């Protein structure tokens, strides 16, 4: 028969489960809605794991516990009254015997150890992956630590020195490769000389490689804290969210930088020439898979001030024409094109958050926090797993490394590009709309000419690469 | 077969503005949403009798990619600008949102409606009179509509199918 | 895009959760930090096909001994672990070798066999006794180091390629 529990009077994890405190969705038991008392059970279930619960929870509960309370219930959790001796224990002990002791043996070994270590699985995984908590609640560490450190007993031993040593090492806090990276290349602009760095005269490949670099760093750097409760988008946003804050203001710099070049070109063959050069980088983006990256350009092409360059557009290559039309096809209806595409490279990739943000943002506005149920208001959980399912997801594309090599210069270059200057959007964005009226006046009025600004040559390099011994 | 509408919704972030689009295409009645669902933006409606396909283009939370927004203007034929009557500087936005739509659709006359959402229980400081007057100074619909009791929303977008179909 | 459950198995302190790691991040974990459950996941192109791998790393130390079934019976394949320089660790193989075959209730379950800590020049279990110990269990026989990343991928791969086989 199935292990008899403590009384819920003393112990309230061993309630029975009813449509009053957990609903279950229609091979481990999935949750639409519970109490938290019922979460945090599931949460240290006795008879499974749940690795994914684990990670949803702690990355969306703060909406219906706080960080106080989550840790005063799993103490209480780990708290479990063992059995008393039962008649055949009595009737040993009265004629001084050593009693079996069965069903308490049975009692520690399947109910009271799984849970305990599982309660210490999800301070492992808190200390680990959600230490956010701790860095701006220095009390909760305290009690952390206190709770941690007196756990007794030798069944637990191991991992309670474990998680101790673990949150002593974040308290106070190298890559490895199948190859090599590839040589950096060099166009007009020579190693060293970064007073000549520009878009012409670096290497297309290597802006290509340099931009996802950083962007791919910038995506990494993007936590699960700056985006659960749709932080981003609320008045504390620069507080709560600056790393993805940080990332969307590279992307739209490199989009404005990359119009500001096209339309600051006044002589129409220089400006197809800096096209071209765009859509060559676009084409090095494809093949890293910098998604991000294809965005950005296509963003810039697609541009008011850009995208009515007529007189340009037609001189480009036919060829060129194609690679951004199927580049801007990835973002028709919704991106589904984009999301397959995702869905079938190998990584490393750059993603593009902007559907993450939305998706997270719907999902949090279109669901109720709280589902009411026999008089009760039992937490939705349906709802925060779909964020944690969004989440996860952006975990997934954050662990592989691209095998390319910084080059210090560019790097600081491009995290340097600063195209508005000290002007406000709306100024620089008028002015770049009145920069292509300049260079490509509305019909019926004549187009100019207009003399060279670059003095080096203009002919590309090309995209594929090179390899010297 | 059916004509199929192409709407944008534009509009400060962080003050509710998603509600609209979710309040419409939801299953009206079951207040729940997946938004990765494939058509989880497209929703078959019957307006003054005739069947159409409404395709609507929400880009909430995006709003700091903010040279993105040509990109995802272009995609529209009518558009729906939206502010917080809670927020005024929200309002305020709207100048730029409609200068923007016009110089992408290259016309001053881009089918458009002036939405004034109420997001939450906090004081409203955009008064109806002051939406109404900006709306009738741009020539374009005002409607006001709930976050929270569905009111409103079908008419904020039959009005602007109807302001696509007279243009 | 088809999903593989992959398992990771083996003694205390034998490198599962390195191994997982530098496939996972390409980065290699000093320290010693016994695990109780971990989960990620990994896309990734095989034999020409995308797909997702969630990778479940496990308890090594005899004090969680009493909570396999759960995760043997989810686990489509198996990467059977041990230390090439702790022949009790090789002895401890053949202990999950069947206590998976009797949760699947199964002769047949997808298993590599994984012969971890190939980096180090103090062997003591020698390749020819765990080959012929795979071929007994009709199952492949990987040499891997986590710090250098040799045959981590190939031990993992071929995992996959055995469930898609299965
Ligand atoms: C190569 C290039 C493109 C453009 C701007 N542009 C144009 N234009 C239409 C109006 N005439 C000018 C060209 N079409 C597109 C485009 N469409 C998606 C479907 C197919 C195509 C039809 N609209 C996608 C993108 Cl991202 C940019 C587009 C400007 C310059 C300076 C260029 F060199
Ligand atoms: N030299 C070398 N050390 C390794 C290798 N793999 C793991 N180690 C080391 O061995 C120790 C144990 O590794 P770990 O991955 O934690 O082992 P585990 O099998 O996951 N242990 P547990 O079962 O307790 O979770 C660590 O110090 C780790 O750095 C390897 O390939 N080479
Ligand atoms: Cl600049
Ligand atoms: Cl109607
Ligand atoms: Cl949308
Ligand atoms: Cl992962
Ligand atoms: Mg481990
Ligand atoms: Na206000």
């Amino acid at each position: 028969g199935q292990m008899r529990l403590p009384s819920a009077d003393v112990y309230r994890f061993a309630e029975p489960d009813s449509e009053e405190n957990i609903i279950f969705e229609e091979g481990i038991p999935i949750i639409k809605a519970g109490t938290v008392i019922k979460l945090i059970e599931r949460l240290t279930y006795h008879m499974y794991a749940d690795p994914n619960f684990v990670r949803t929870f702690l990355t969306t509960y703060r909406s219906f516990c706080k960080p106080q309370e989550l840790l005063s219930l799993i103490i209480e959790r780990f708290e479990i009254p063992e059995p008393e001796p039962t008649e055949a224990d009595r009737i040993a002990i009265e004629n001084g015997d050593q009693p079996l002791s069965a069903e308490l043996k049975r009692f520690r070994k399947e109910y009271i150890q799984p849970v305990q270590l599982r309660v210490l699985n999800v301070c492992r995984h808190w200390v680990e992956h959600h230490f956010y908590d701790f860095e701006r609640d220095a009390y909760l560490l305290q009690r952390m630590e206190e709770f941690i450190g007196t756990v007794r007993g030798k069944a637990m031993k191991k991992w309670v020195e474990s998680i101790t040593k673990i949150i002593q090492r974040k308290k106070i806090a190298n890559i490895t490769f199948q190859s090599s990276p590839p040589t950096v290349e060099w166009h007009i602009s020579r190693p060293g000389h970064i007073e000549t760095f520009d878009l012409l005269t670096l290497h297309p490949i290597e802006i290509a490689r340099q931009l996802t670099l950083l962007e791919s760093d910038l995506y990494r750097a993007v936590q699960p804290s700056e985006l659960v409760g749709s932080v981003w988008t609320k008045e504390d946003k620069e507080i709560n969210s600056p790393n993805l804050l940080k990332m969307i203001r590279h992307t739209t710099n490199l989009t404005l930088w990359f119009e500001k070049c096209i339309v600051e070109t006044e002589n129409l063959e220089e400006r197809v020439a800096v096209v071209s050069r765009i859509i060559e980088i676009l084409q090095v983006f494809q093949e890293l898979n910098n998604f991000n990256g294809v965005l950005e350009v296509v963003s810039a092409m697609n541009s008011s001030p850009v995208y009515r360059l007529d007189h340009t557009f037609e001189q480009i290559p036919s060829r060129q024409k194609k690679i951004l039309e199927e580049a801007h096809e990835l973002s028709e209806d919704h991106y589904k094109k984009y999301l397959a595409k995702l869905r079938s490279i190998n990584p490393p990739c750059v993603p593009f958050f902007g559907i993450y943000l939305t998706n997270i943002l719907k999902t949090e506005e279109g669901n109720p926090e709280v589902l009411k149920r026999h008089g009760k208001e039992l937490i939705n959980f349906s709802k925060r797993r779909k964020v944690a399912e969004i989440t996860g997801e952006i975990q997934q594309y954050q662990n592989q490394p691209y095998c390319l090599r910084v080059e210090s210069d560019i790097k600081r270059f491009f995290e340097n590009l600063n195209p508005m200057g000290n002007s406000m959007e709306k100024e620089f964005t008028d002015y770049l709309f009145n920069k292509s009226l300049e260079i490509e006046p509305r019909n019926p009025k004549p187009l100019p000419r207009f003399p060279k600004k670059y003095s080096y040559p203009l002919k590309s390099p090309g995209v594929r690469p090179s390899n010297p011994r | 077969g059916m004509t199929e509408y192409k709407l944008v919704v534009v509009g400060a972030g962080g003050v509710g503005k998603s509600a609209l689009t979710i309040q419409l295409i939801q299953n009206h009645f079951v207040d729940e949403y997946d938004p990765t669902i494939e058509d989880s933006y497209r929703k078959q409606v019957v307006i003054d009798g005739e069947t159409c396909l409404l395709d609507i283009l929400d880009t909430a939370g995006q709003e700091e990619y903010s040279a993105m927004r040509d990109q995802y203007m272009r995609t529209g034929e009518g558009f729906l600008c939206v502010f917080a009557i809670n927020n005024t500087k929200s309002f305020e936005d709207i100048h730029q949102y409609r200068e923007q739509i016009k110089r992408v659709k290259d016309s001053d006359d881009v089918p458009m409606v002036l939405v004034g959402n109420k997001c939450d229980l906090a004081a409203r400081t955009v008064e109806s009179r002051q939406a109404q007057d900006l709306a009738r100074s741009y020539g374009i619909p005002y409607i006001e509509t709930s976050a929270k009791t569905r009111q409103g929303v079908e008419d904020a977008f039959y009005t602007l199918v109807r302001e696509i179909r007279q243009h």
